[PDB]
């Protein structure tokens, strides 16, 4: 769609940027968190019940979710690299 | 069956004679018992405490919807296929995503989730009897083994300590409680045996008339019974003083926990072996008082 | 009935006591046995009740020798002997009531006839208006008499006495010597032993004395 | 004046030879008796060498906005141990602070596309015990939310009062156990010692009726209690060595599963002296009171 | 020159041991009160000692009163009161020599002389040889010479005998009477309060009498 493509390319990359950025707030969370889990032996992890299973399972939650932001990554450099690169050699082919 | 009621009435004036003597002496025994009563009841409570706390170590099955759907429900029936286990609830599938938006707070970044892998955790914990060492580890084989999971882990290690912690508090209270045991039993033994041996001259008169063998040992066996009983009365009556004193204190430590925790009393049945524990002790140190001393005045 | 052969009581200071000693005496008659102070008399009283053992020697009474016999029939022998001792030995814990009756409730004896015996018992040696008190506050001279007053209960068949009329004054002495010989027409054997002579020799029935053991 | 004093102990030691089935016993007796003291007391010299591997309470992180690098992010966390509250902080930051994500948490590190990090360290911040609590959490809450640019001011207070009000519970059991175990060391030795007089009080009625002294007829009496308390805080101490020596090997387990080098650290010699003192004088004082007693009942 | 006007006792079991008593006695004068087992005998020296105080009247002894006297101060007149008591007041569970060595031991005496005067005391009464061992395996009549032998020691200024020569034979009571009649030399009272007046009758000495409480004498 020649200059379309390329504006609706800027659309798509602003929210490709906008997802590392949450990227990167989902990874401050988790270190803001993995140090929660910071604790040389003490106390700490013991407690009581519910808050500290609570606590495990959103380490563990988050054990999957960084992984899974590998694969979303994969998924939109698939039509990063493969898009952008055929919107560049039809516009060069067609002037 | 009251036939001599010489001795009953009689082993009454020596307690009478000296009323303060009496009373300090059945105060040193009142004291004496009131430490292990006061330490079993401190037993007996974080015992019940105990019970709905001091929680299993944690195992954490993965049983993620990736693999397969009807089998992360069906792999309940083959998991019983493992002794020890009493608690075996699994969570729903809106848990995980019900917990991770309402206490981590980033559930605001995971509105566009085309796909969800997140798996869940299974509530899988032994009975207190397979608890502690490398019993743990022995069940890793066939949990390994179990198929429809991808991975498992061992993320737990605090358990160990809990179980070292609560053993030397436990060696510790059972060398202090045989311990208080020999101290009641040693104060009965000698607060009874100088009474006896206070009145020497008594035995000496009455031997030395002709009596019988029970004679003598009548308004002795009597006396040292009931300041046994005395005793043990007086420690019963001192130490719910000291459960309504600590009654207060142990408030504020149920709501920082959320429940409601009340103080578990003395019952009628253990009351009445403390009572007849202390007058049976009472009875025999009198006894080995006043036979010991009967040989001495038969040349 | 007492009957001795030849005796010899050493205690564990290697001191002899009696040597040899051998009198017999009839069922029912009084004696009068003295010494001097190193005299054993107070001892031979003591061999009679069991409660010192003869050593080497046999001794007789009524019918049985109290030589080898056990502890469980030893105090079975003391209810029949009225024995009074040196020191008035007494329960001072306890009223005088109390200290008089004991033989009485030792022999088993219904409560309603102790009153009545012991009463009679404290007539005739002279004790009623310091009844139902404790020994304490008694005087030596009373307090005597109390063992004497215990020791006339239940009709014993031997009487012994060592030193009674000690802190008795003389008038009453004599009255209480009529008591012995009060109940010396019912068949009882009185061994009245003292140190003075000049009560004594108005009467003669077994009056012998003691030097260490030895008799004639 | 000192031939009486050897006399009265001479007195007192031909007593205690006598009966050696009866000295041993009441010896026994106050040495049972005063063993418990010494026992909590080691635990309670036990639990407060646990003091280092107790607990830091708050644990707060405060960090600022993003790309605050070089001594602007050290400024501000020199500052923040500037108050009356918090006096140590370790400044951790940059990348090597962050290298304990990768090799203790693992998880992805994402380098294909993390470039800058955009969150080196938060703040580590170690105030001292827990004067700071809830009490007085919301009023140093004021102190650091008046510089702007934290985005992270929360407090969540895990611990809560929890590890307090069981702190206070144990605290006061422990109290109120021990002021009777204080009042049965004081009672056991004040009849032990009272009824030994009781068994003399003829000794007594005869001294006072010939010519005495009133002071003469205290000191074999006095001398008497104190080494019976001796004896029995002696032989305290003694059974006190032999419970360590068997509590010695017990820690040895609970060493390994923290890797720490412990010792008991029990009966040490400033203590076992005046355990020894203060049991005298509780013998002497009760020897005191009963011969006090004893001396008033036979005035005319 | 220890006298008693008007005196009493009262009990507290409202028997009267005295009526009033009116005698005067010169240091180094013997005497030999008497009655029956009733009347104020042994109380009468329990009242001179000071063990018993008066219930009616004011006591005067050697120079002093010792009526209402304070609990520190009657130990120190008992010292020269070398009172012999009826029953054998006796240290038990202690031996002969330091029983009779105690009345030295409060005196302050060294440890030099103190067994050449216990030893003494021991052989004039006539008890050297049972001098090591016990009261409780002493004879019962010589449990009472170690008492003379325990009131005869460092020379005491008034001399109280509450009934010597109960437990004693015929010949032997002329001879613990005559250890009393060289002390006459010297300026002790002897108080002999005895019930027999065989060893009184061949003596002429001073003769009061006890009868239910009256004395006069
Ligand atoms: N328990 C004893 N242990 C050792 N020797 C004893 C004992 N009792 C008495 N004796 C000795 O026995 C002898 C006389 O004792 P016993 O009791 O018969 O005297 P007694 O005749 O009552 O005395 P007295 O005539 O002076 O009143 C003495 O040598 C005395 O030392
Ligand atoms: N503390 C006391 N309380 C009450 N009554 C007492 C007390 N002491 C003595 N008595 C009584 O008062 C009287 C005084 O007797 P006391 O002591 O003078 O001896 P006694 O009659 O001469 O006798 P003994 O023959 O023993 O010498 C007696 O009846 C005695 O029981």
């Amino acid at each position: 769609q020649l200059n379309k493509q390329i504006d609706e390319m800027n659309a798509s990359i602003a929210k490709l940027e906008q997802q590392k950025a949450a990227q990167e707030r989902s990874l401050a969370a988790q270190l803001d968190a993995a140090f929660r889990q910071g604790e040389h032996t003490g106390i700490q992890l013991i407690l009581s019940g519910e808050e500290s299973q609570r606590g495990q399972r959103l380490q563990a939650y988050f054990g999957y979710l960084n992984q899974a932001r590998q694969e979303t990554i994969a998924q939109l450099k698939q039509t990063r690299e493969e898009v952008a690169m055929q919107r560049a050699e039809l516009e060069e082919k067609q002037s | 069956n009251e036939q001599v009621r010489y001795a009953f009435h009689g082993a009454l004036q020596d307690l009478k004679s000296k009323p303060f003597a009496t009373f300090l002496t059945v105060m040193v025994i009142a004291i004496s018992l009131t430490l292990p009563s006061v330490c079993y009841m401190v037993y007996k409570n974080v015992n019940q405490a105990a019970t709905q706390y001091y929680p299993s170590p944690q195992i954490t099955v993965y049983l993620q919807k990736t693999l397969d759907d009807d089998a992360a429900a069906g792999v309940v029936a083959q998991l019983q296929a493992e002794q020890g286990v009493e608690k075996v609830n699994y969570l729903s599938r809106e848990d995980a995503l019900g917990e991770f938006r309402n206490w981590s707070g980033f559930g605001g970044a995971l509105d566009m989730l085309e796909e969800n892998p997140l798996p869940a955790v299974a509530v899988v914990i032994p009975k207190l009897d397979f608890q502690g060492t490398e019993s743990l580890n022995t069940l890793r084989d066939r949990i390994t083994q179990i198929n429809g999971i991808d991975e498992v882990r061992m993320d737990d290690s605090w358990f160990a300590r809990l179980a070292a912690l609560t053993g030397l508090v436990g060696r510790v209270s059972a060398m202090i409680g045989v311990l208080m045991v020999a101290a009641v039993f040693l104060v009965i033994g000698n607060s009874v045996r100088l009474s006896i041996f206070a009145r020497r001259d008594s035995i000496n008169v009455q031997k030395l008339i002709g009596a019988t063998d029970g004679f003598i040992l009548r308004p002795f066996l009597y006396g040292g019974a009931l300041l046994g009983f005395s005793g043990a009365l007086l420690s019963l009556i001192l130490s719910e003083i000291l459960v309504l004193r600590l009654s207060s204190a142990v408030a504020e430590v149920a709501q920082v926990f959320g429940t409601k925790f009340d103080i578990n009393g003395l019952s009628f049945d253990e009351c009445l072996l403390l009572l007849l524990v202390c007058s049976m002790i009472g009875w025999v140190a009198a006894w080995l008082a006043t036979v010991q001393h009967l040989r001495h005045f038969t040349p | 009935m007492i009957r001795f052969e030849h005796v010899s009581k050493a205690y564990l200071g290697g001191r002899q006591a009696l040597q040899g000693v051998t009198f017999h005496m009839q069922p029912g008659e009084m004696a009068f046995l003295t010494g001097h102070s190193g005299a054993g008399k107070s001892t031979l009283l003591k061999l009679i009740c069991g409660i010192e053992r003869p050593s080497a020697g046999k001794i007789w009474f009524s019918g049985h020798d109290i030589t080898r016999l056990k502890n469980r029939e030893v105090p079975f022998l003391r209810r029949q002997i009225g024995m009074i001792f040196q020191d008035h030995h007494l329960l001072m814990d306890r009223t005088v009531y109390d200290n008089v009756a004991i033989p009485l409730i030792i022999a088993g004896a219904s409560g309603d006839d102790i009153r009545r015996r012991v009463s009679a018992a404290l007539d005739k040696v002279g004790l009623l208006d310091k009844a139902k008190n404790f020994p304490i506050q008694l005087s030596g001279g009373e307090q005597q008499r109390v063992g004497i007053a215990r020791a006339v209960v239940n009709k014993p068949a031997v009487l012994l006495a060592d030193q009674p009329t000690g802190n008795l004054d003389d008038a009453l002495s004599e009255g209480i010597l009529r008591l012995f010989e009060e109940f010396n027409r019912v068949g009882v054997t009185v061994l009245m032993a003292t140190h003075d002579i000049n009560l004594i020799s108005r009467r003669s029935y077994r009056m012998l004395t003691l030097s260490d053991g030895h008799l004639h």
